């Protein structure tokens, strides 16, 4: 994905948490009231 | 203590010299160890119970804490109170308090939570038998003052209110629900709930709203009626009992869903009805809008006397008060038959007497002409209008008007609004007909339109006694083909009869007067008529109105501005209701456009009107979403879309305005501080959003009817010189009337200073002047306001046209609508029954922000203001009756009611 592509995901994660918490406080109140490093070689042939 | 020999008949006495300690140790051990000894334990229950009574009159904490420590365990945590079951259940009379001694007297947060639950289970079950009721009663009334009894009764009744929760959260209930651990079905609920009501009235006043709201039922308010009416004469006097109630009912309006909210009120009327203060009963009946409620109150007061007296008068003045008119029609009947007088009694029933007091008030305050005279430029438009607006409400404006010169000279569509505002002078007063017929009979159609609006406003005064009624004039004028002339003719009629709905009213407005082939803005006035008449009483959210709402929309949608006007008239129709508005969501939406969905959310805010449990969070998901998605990503066909996007902004502001009106006395104060903040946030997120929010902001103030009215507007108004849009002043001043020439004197002085220094448009100057002249009506003349006055949380009936135009562009054309502003309130007078126009003295209280009172009833201490004053704006409206000094008592209790005062002099 290279540097630019990995970065799109890192940011996306940061963004969801900020947005999450910006609605969370109010909503919540008002909700209720109302395999191996070295596999050597396998027997199993492949083409 | 810890000995098993201490259970002997002999060893009660030997032990008890030291201290009674027979109750726990040995006894407890044997009861929880052998079933055989439960047969013995039963007889000794009585003996034990008494040992708790004695050591409570000699209260000493230490010797409960330590002693009944190990006692806690047997009761319910080990035996679990059900061997063969019957045996522990019967012994719950003397062990329920032993649990409570570690609940209550021993203190620790950790043990308060834990054992609270356990107690709930036990109360409930022993209240099946109904002997837990008996334990409550003997503490409430006690036998001796001690710290015991006074904590114990609080806790027991507190827990019952607790129980109803478990069954709502989950189906499961029982122990798994850890809220009380109780099933909560009859047995210890039904029988206990009935006792519960009686107890909480006597000492208690602060857990009572919690009991009523949690149940969330009108059945609960119905049982409450009976219980309260028993005590209302012996334990306490009617006066004390009646306020205590009035505290409960107001508190529960927040935290109730729509179908429950109204239902709480309906029942509340009944409680009032029996209770001897009939004044309160009648105001709430109108608000509800059910004629039947009004009928009963009026008749009960009238019939028992065959003489005149205080009684006849009292009934008649309460029915006069509404300028909706619904009470007026009804009240004619018994009094009419009697003929003590027709002249006096009939008149005081109807709105004939309010006209007469208005005349009187006009001479007292005068009407100091000080109108702008400016000619030329767009400043010309403004001057002409100001003459109307300055002298809004019943006055004599005849001499200036008599010169038709300036009326005709008023340029453009501005001309129409200059005639409309001549119409505004003539509110609730037959007089002023004379001037109107001149414009109506001559020149452009334009002049005729303002004149016709004017007849509707002049016929308003007297419409029940039907003196030169509205209907006669305007009927002739409907027929006239021209859309402008039809439409105006039918809106004046809508205003006159107001919330009143009759065969005359219904059939006139039924074929709409809007041409569907022309989208004239002053032909929008036809849908306004329908909206007005339906509101000001219960709203059936009728289908006749939807058929036509769709009809104007479909035909022409090219002009976006116009179709927004129809959307807003529909939402407004429904307002005054939040329970049938859900039903009409389906109905409206059946038809398809992106435009029909725009309408959906507007009407949505109206449905959820009651408390901010629903409302505030919808109008916040909505708000955030444009801002948030846009922020995230960064860090004919056209005309439909544009409506869509505009309505979301509107809708967020509207939901906030509608919610705050309802809330707590406490909650109003915090929402206001926040509102100012919210301006910064919207400004951050989106440029476009900021502009719309501002204009609405000043209407936020008017709609909610804030408590304050003196300091805060003016504070805000300085800041909003800097913020764009100058409609912020227009809407803000309709709130800011208060006493006129107190706030408003500062508003005009300030506004013209800033406009002459910083002028950035003649359009900008137009708004600044208009608003400021509007604000004052000379020398505190009866003021416009959203509230009726009689209804504290009252919504407008004729003061809803304001909001419609705030959302859309700023033009001189919109001002025609604004001329309607009927909203005038009576100047109170202390009457006996000889109809005295002169007060002893009456107390006003400006403080209205209190959260100590929930009633919002003015403290009796007050500060004394003279006679022949106007009932001034909010933070002044609470008026209590000074009369205590001359050995006099109000029969008619004013809590800040519009209402004319009446006393019985001892």
């Amino acid at each position: 994905e290279e540097a630019s592509g990995k970065e799109v995901e890192k940011v996306a994660t940061a963004v969801l948490s900020t947005t999450a918490r910006a609605k969370a406080r109010a909503k919540k109140t008002k909700k209720e009231k109302g395999e191996f490093y070295k596999n050597k070689y396998s027997s199993k042939p492949y083409k | 203590m810890v000995d098993e020999s201490d259970k002997k008949q002999q060893t009660i006495d030997e032990q008890s010299q030291i201290s009674p300690e027979k109750q726990t140790p040995n006894k407890k051990d044997k009861k929880k160890e052998e079933e055989e000894q439960l047969s013995e334990e039963d007889a000794k229950l009585k003996t034990d119970l008494e040992l708790l009574v004695e050591r409570l009159k000699e209260d000493d904490s230490s010797l409960y804490e330590a002693s009944l420590n190990a006692l806690k365990e047997s009761i319910k945590n080990s035996t679990s109170s059900m061997t063969a079951v019957p045996k522990p259940l019967k012994f719950l009379r003397p062990t329920y308090p032993d649990l409570c001694s570690i609940y209550d007297k021993w203190t620790d947060p950790n043990l308060k939570s834990s054992l609270a639950d356990v107690l709930s289970i036990l109360a409930m079950t022993y209240s099946e038998n109904g002997k837990h009721d008996s334990l409550r009663y003997r503490l409430l009334s006690d036998v001796s003052d001690f710290e015991g009894w006074g904590h114990e009764y609080i806790r027991h009744l507190a827990l019952e209110i607790g129980e109803v929760y478990n069954d709502q959260v989950e189906k499961d209930a029982e122990d798994e629900t850890s809220s009380d651990g109780s099933k909560s079905d009859g047995s210890a609920a039904t029988s206990g709930f009935e006792f519960s009501k009686e107890d909480t009235l006597r000492l208690c006043l602060d857990i009572v709203p919690y009991f009523l709201k949690h149940n969330g039922e009108e059945d609960a308010v119905d049982l409450l009626l009976e219980i309260e009416s028993i005590d209302k004469l012996p334990q306490f006097v009617d006066e004390n009992t009646f306020q205590r109630v009035c505290q409960y009912m107001v508190a529960c309006v927040p935290l109730l869903p729509p179908p429950e909210d109204v239902a709480f009120l309906k029942t509340a009327y009944s409680i009032y009805l029996s209770q001897n203060e009939l004044t309160d009963a009648i105001a709430l009946a109108v608000r509800l809008g059910e004629e039947d409620m009004i009928r009963s109150v009026f008749d009960a007061t009238s019939d028992p006397v065959m003489h005149k007296q205080l009684a006849y008068i009292l009934a008649a003045q309460k029915t006069s008060f509404e300028y909706e008119g619904v009470q007026d029609i009804i009240g004619n009947g018994k009094l009419s038959e009697h003929f003590l007088y027709l002249a006096k009694e009939l008149n005081l029933t109807g709105p004939k007497v309010p006209e007469d007091i208005y005349k009187s008030h006009l001479d007292n305050s005068k009407s100091v002409f000080s109108s702008a005279g400016l000619d030329s430029a767009q400043q010309n438009l403004a001057s002409s209008f100001v003459n109307g607006f300055l002298n809004l409400g019943y006055c004599n404006d005849k001499l200036i008007v008599d010169n038709d010169n300036w009326v005709y000279k008023t340029k453009g569509d501005g001309m129409t609004s200059a005639v409309a505002s001549i119409g505004s002078i003539y509110q609730w007063n037959l007089d002023g007909l004379q001037q109107l017929d001149k414009y109506l009979y001559v020149d452009e159609p334009e002049v005729k339109a303002g004149a016709l609006l004017g007849i509707g406003i002049s016929a308003s005064g007297v419409h029940d006694g039907e003196v030169e009624p509205a209907l006669l004039l305007l009927q002739d004028y409907v027929t006239n083909p021209d859309t402008k002339i039809s439409s105006a003719a039918i809106l004046g009629l809508g205003i006159a009869f107001a919330g009143s709905k009759n065969d005359e009213v219904l059939g006139l407005l039924l074929p709409i007067a809007a041409s569907t082939d022309l989208p004239i803005e002053t032909a929008a006035m036809a849908s306004l008529a329908l909206a007005h008449v339906f509101v000001g009483t219960c709203n059936g959210d009728i289908t006749t109105s939807i058929m036509d709402n769709f009809l104007e929309r479909t035909a022409i949608e090219l002009k976006t501005d116009w179709v927004r006007f129809l959307a807003l008239a529909l939402g407004i129709l429904y307002m005054g209701q939040g329970e049938q508005v859900d039903d009409v969501l389906e109905t409206i939406s059946a038809i398809e456009h992106p435009m029909t969905s725009a309408i959906e959310v507007l009407v949505g805010s109206c449905a959820y009107t009651g408390t901010g449990d629903v409302l505030l969070i919808q109008d916040l998901l909505h708000r955030l979403t444009p801002k948030n998605v846009k922020g995230e990503e960064d860090a004919e066909i056209k005309s439909e879309e544009k409506k869509g996007k505009s309505s979301d902004k509107d809708a967020t502001t509207d939901g906030k305005n509608d919610d705050e009106e309802e809330e707590k006395e406490a909650g109003i104060v915090d929402e206001l501080a926040y509102a100012v903040l919210g301006i910064a946030l919207i400004a951050l997120g989106e440029d476009i959003g900021k502009e719309m929010s501002l204009r609405h902001f000043g209407h936020l103030m008017h709609y909610g009817n804030e408590h304050i009215r003196r300091m805060v507007p003016l504070a805000m108004g300085i800041v909003s010189v800097s913020d764009p849009q100058m409609k912020v002043f227009d809407t803000l001043t309709r709130f800011s009337h208060d006493a006129d020439l107190e706030v408003s004197m500062n508003s005009i002085f300030a506004m013209g200073l800033c406009g002459a220094g910083t002028n950035n448009a003649r359009l900008a100057q137009l708004l600044r002047q208009l608003a400021s002249y509007y604000s004052r009506e000379q020398d505190a003349l009866f003021i416009t306001r959203l509230a009726q006055g009689l209804l504290h949380l009252g919504k407008g009936t004729m003061t809803m046209d304001v909001f419609n135009d705030a959302h859309v562009l700023n033009k001189v054309t919109l001002a025609s609508i604004l001329t309607t502003a009927v909203g005038l309130v009576s100047p109170s007078f202390m009457l006996k029954h000889h109809q005295l126009f002169y007060m002893l003295n009456a107390g006003i209280r400006p403080k209205f922000i209190l959260a100590l009172n929930d009633e919002g009833e003015p403290i009796k201490v007050n500060v004394r203001v003279g006679q022949a004053v106007e009932t001034v704006g909010q933070a002044g409206r609470p008026k209590k009756i000074t009369g205590w000094i001359t050995q006099s008592t109000p029969v008619l209790l004013n809590h800040g009611e519009r209402a004319e005062l009446e006393t019985d002099e001892y």
